[PDB]
């Protein structure tokens, strides 16, 4: 079973801001761990799926017959990140290492364009 | 305080063969639970593509299937002679008929090589022919497995049948009902599903047929069932 | 190694009835499930308005219930003689009591014309005098149906019943369980509700009823418990 | 169209045998639902703590649960003769063997003072024997309990068996299954948990033994199961 | 300036009966008030559970309560002779039925062992054929207790009925109405809601009855009605 | 089935003025959808019943035994409105027509005097 | 320069037969475009739940269908003889394989009272007689129709076929290919979608068939290969 | 069946602060109520156990067998105080009158040094 | 000063024979300690699910574990004759109970095929016959291994044994105590941990035993009971 790791940089900086400014205008100061993990949820909702996948019984009698005609090509998923910065890394099997890179640089741009978002 | 009504002819006819049964055919029965969701799914995509030629129902289906698992265990395609076994190569199955006359049992012949449309025609044919009471005999002597269905009722469940004197099988269908399955959620969990079963018993003779050969007649038809697109295998 | 005991002069004139009701009347079963959540509502309701005259059980429900199917479906109320059928019109039920000198059978008359005190004061009477030992022989003589509750013991489910020589049906009754249903919530979905069910075996003679008859038997006395309000009606 | 095979010598055998013993033994069924997780988890824990000694399976627990519920319940381990009744002491137990020759039954001797290593390389052994036809024959003559398993089937979910001659009862196992049942979750709510459970059918002779005898053994067996450490004791 | 009209045949034969109950039966009247919410709850669900069969009404529930207040308190089902005091044990109610030819006095008999289907297949039955002027004699003879009901009109709040000369009670009913009532809101507080209630006279005579007796009567009556569900005992 | 309309104007300015302002002081962002949603949701909490409503058999035998002596006069709803300003319209057939109005009217005052309600 | 090689004795046999059936059967085309994304989509889905027992091609499905087609119209299954019409009711079909040492035509018999898993075994087991070179004369004689297939290589978009002489039909079959269709999205417009096609080219002689018997019957293959489920009934 | 209670002081000082806060810079307003409600269930997670506690037959058995050899010390609860201030104030049982007060100081701690916590 | 008492006649039976073992069997101890927190968990689940019937004690589980060993290793159930060595193959159990007039032997037969409940009644009733100075001779006079506790008296860590005459092994139990052990927390540490813990010793003969036989016996006896599921097989 072959596996392989696939890498990204990471800048924090915005995170830092929204944290302190929250904490100078209302009290409420919170961890990174809850961005990060807010992140991963907001992330882990459309990632395609790998080109060698096998379908299952219901889906090919379900398509046999005619009520989902239009076929799917996203999927969900359960990742968790590695911690690090100035990086984060995953490790998975060659077949999902396509998926897992969607999965990295949707949080890659969520949380330096999309801080705020992580907010209540 | 009480009434009498004098016995019917027809009554003791039918009331010493159910008594010869029991004394002449031990009985052991088997039952098991099939999910026809997909059945019902398929069934109302073959009802709505025609425009008036046919109309499905679930017996046709249970029909052709008990055909094939006949087919694939030969044992129970069988009967009991006066010395010797009697092995048949084509399938012939009893229906059940109620009348206020009395039950009668039509009677369909070629079901392995046949469509679920020819069968359903065959089935009215004479079901009508049974209720109107213009049935030549030749038509109700003779078959190797006989099939009861009562799901027009509700508050049936399961029940059991006799078998008749010269078969050596006899298949009871109940009526649908609604139990809670686990479903794999595609987020990573388990979760409750409702699925729609029916409850199946078969009673077999003993002297023809074994346990094990019974356990896998009912797995046979189980796999067809449950997955229909077989049929047409 | 092994011990003999001699057996008994009252388990032979119960051995031979019993070999004799197999061989003389073929038997076919029926199943259902009901569920009794607000049958259990109606007696709580019923058991705290009273200041001691009276305690009810589900028994003498299923004994009324039982008497009303009666009613609507007569062919059951019926008996099988030497050459004539015999057809009564006053329904009679006969309840088992258990006792170390072995069973008997109690009977209650005049079940369709009575209500629930009646019947579980004559039910307890005549269960205090048979396990007392001073029963006359009249009481325990013939009836139409015969009723068996094994409720007490939680691991009985469901189980089989031999008929009585005179008479054509008898029903079993399990131990309540608990199963899961579905309930559209009001929110616009559905959810899992657990329900409270107990499994009812029916055992018929098939000279004198037919499938057809014993399910549209059993579909009244469902109807009948599952909507207890009908039990006045 | 068709083909005729000749009775075999043996089937005729086991064909009088099986006629007589309906014609002699009435009837009677019993039905449970036994939750086997806390079974398997032990079955586990006690695989792997081995270092290829020995490997166990369901049927040596449900074997000895056999034996215990026996000793509790010593009116099921009897007999009957031509004018006395038999009470054993000791508790031997008959397992079934399907071969292409037909069943065969070999026999476990002293189960109730014995151990579950003992019993499976017994039952292995004597299955061996029989699959390689070199089985002596007072190896398979008598015992007082029978036991039929068939969960190598999915599709077998319930079944019954008819008893021996000499013997007076007959207990059949079937395949797992997963239903939903409640739990009382921590947090003060009721939820949904998947339990898997076996059910197991029990056919009694009602010359010696009554309903209650019966329910009250499927209750020892009942409780000895679930709560499976009591196997001890 | 006037008219004169001969006095008819049949209008003597009335006012000779009813002169003789003035003067041979003290009269003493007993009045109460019933809550009849429930009731007509109950009688909402029972009537659209039905596909056709029946159609009930609040005299049949009535009639029933009557039965099984006469039961409790057996001195009401009596009468006077010449010198003997006759006491029953079966209730016959009469019902009173008006046409432009006159007042009849339909019959219902065995209301104690009898349900409300029966009860309102008779009434309407007899209702009908008095109307069509083909009623028997032994028909309209003699009861126990008699009723009349006025819940037509609305402007009838309460009325008074001379009783029948071999009879020792009567009552009348009236027409429903709206009062206020205390309830305790579990806010710690008290509101009004809106009751519906019917005024309920009873008409008894003083040598057969005291008053004690007609208070007990009308206390049971109204327990029965008021708790609906006490109907099935 | 004869089917009906009812409309009622909006003034979403206060809702701006919100958006605005969380926009100032922390930096998060988010649509007018998600005001119209959440409204939606508080909503459909107390509504009244048809006068023409008929009840089931559980609802009867629970009443004709005592366990609840006291009836409802409120049940939930799932409405959807349809969108527009300077309005609000809905289409319903009559005898719901009005508890339709109950839900105008809620969300008309909820988002007029309770912008600040829907956030968090 | 050149060669010269004598002709073989086998060449002249086709040689003349070729010759006749030109100048002895007028020849018109028909051409038609099939879909077969759910065909197979089917397959697939049938060749995934099997263990080893069979595996299927679409050659199978095509003979079925064109069974089909063929019961529905009788008109192409029948033949031209020296002055009467000989019409048939059983379809027997001809498969082309090809072999180095000439061109042969196994037959494949019932196929319109058959199943998938039966037309493979026959057709394979017939391939493999006729590369080895023991088949029986018999065995390649006479049929109904003749269908050709050349899927195997890329290259072939359509082509045409000689029909044999005593037969009316043929049918020949190409390779798939890619083709653009309108679909109508969700959101309101016009997409493309990329479906998977087949072109099916039937030659017909006119003097048993006409221009609009073929048509229908294309009509009728059409529509029972682009619904596939249709070839159950 | 004897019964003890429990008491604690407090001060909602910092409580009044946020709102008040929340309610110049955004609009948001809200009750003390949601703040004594939300810490309730954050004070319900982690509590020890009665030193009477009696086990269950699955959990002598997972023990017995070797599944769960860690054993537990933490269950969860469904507490509700009383109202009061300068107190609240519990009334249970003596069996678990211990495990009750851990609630009071739990609360007492995060409401007095963690009011923001209880924001969004 | 002082004071003196005659011998009693029962003091010198002992005391020749206590003189005779050990100029007769020379001794070797072997010492362990053995974890029985597992065991008082199973018993604690074992001593909540009965109602009255029993109550278990360490002796019975050590006394199966016992036996069990014994099985494993034959050598130990021996015995030294003049001239010949015995070796036995059923275990019985010399159990030590003291009383003010001395010092008994009870004894119990069977463990290897018994369960704990019998063990228990059996050491109980010959407790209690010791106690009242009633027991038969034949009851006290030979086994094959001895074993005595001490763990009422908290002040008795570890102590010695003498062997009997007729007998190669004896057991000596002491009373619970407490120590640390070494735990590999999750987070990747060690942490201390309480077990409590027994010290066991046993002596043997060196002319029946060597010390690799107890050795393995020791280990057999420990690996019984730190896991103590392994007591079923």
């Amino acid at each position: 079973p072959p596996v392989a790791v696939v890498t990204a940089p990471i800048s924090l900086s915005a995170a830092i801001d929204v944290q302190n400014k929250l904490h100078k205008t209302i009290g409420v100061f919170l961890p990174l761990s809850t961005f990060i993990t807010r992140a991963t949820e907001i992330a882990n909702q459309k990632l395609p799926l790998p080109a060698n996948y096998q379908p299952t019984a219901d889906e090919l009698f379900n398509q046999v017959l005619g009520l989902d005609k239009v076929t799917r090509k996203e999927s969900r998923g359960s990742y968790t990140p590695t911690f690090g910065s100035f990086v984060f890394s995953l490790q998975v099997p060659k077949s999902e290492e396509k998926r897992a890179q969607a999965f990295l640089q949707k949080m890659k741009l969520v949380l330096e364009q999309e801080p705020d978002k992580l907010v209540r | 305080a009480y009434t009498d009504v004098p016995i019917s002819g027809m009554r003791k006819t039918i009331a010493a063969r159910l008594k010869e049964s029991v004394t002449e055919n031990p009985h052991f029965f088997v039952s098991t639970n099939l999910s026809v969701s997909k059945l019902l799914k398929l069934r109302q995509a073959l009802n709505s593509s025609a425009d008036g030629r046919y109309k499905l129902s679930v017996n046709d289906f249970l029909i052709k299937a008990m055909g094939i698992a006949s087919k694939r265990v030969p044992t129970v395609n069988s009967s009991w002679r006066d010395g010797v076994i009697r092995q048949f190569e084509t399938v012939d199955v009893s229906v059940a008929v109620a009348t206020p006359n009395g039950l009668i049992t039509p009677i369909v012949k070629g079901v392995e090589g046949k469509g679920l449309e020819s069968i359903s025609a065959a089935v009215k044919e004479l079901a009508k022919k049974a209720r109107d009471g213009k049935l030549k005999p030749e038509e109700y002597q003779g078959g190797s497995i006989s099939i009861s269905n009562m799901g027009m009722n509700p508050a049936v469940q399961s029940f059991t049948a006799i078998i008749n004197p010269p078969q050596a099988a006899i298949l009871a269908v109940g009526a649908p009902q609604k139990v809670a399955v686990p479903v794999e959620n595609e987020d990573g969990t388990t979760g409750v599903s409702w699925d729609e079963q029916i409850i199946v018993t078969a009673s077999f003779d003993h002297k023809v047929v074994d346990g094990a050969v019974g356990a896998e007649w009912i797995r046979e038809l189980k796999k067809v069932i449950e997955n229909p697109l077989e049929l047409l295998l």
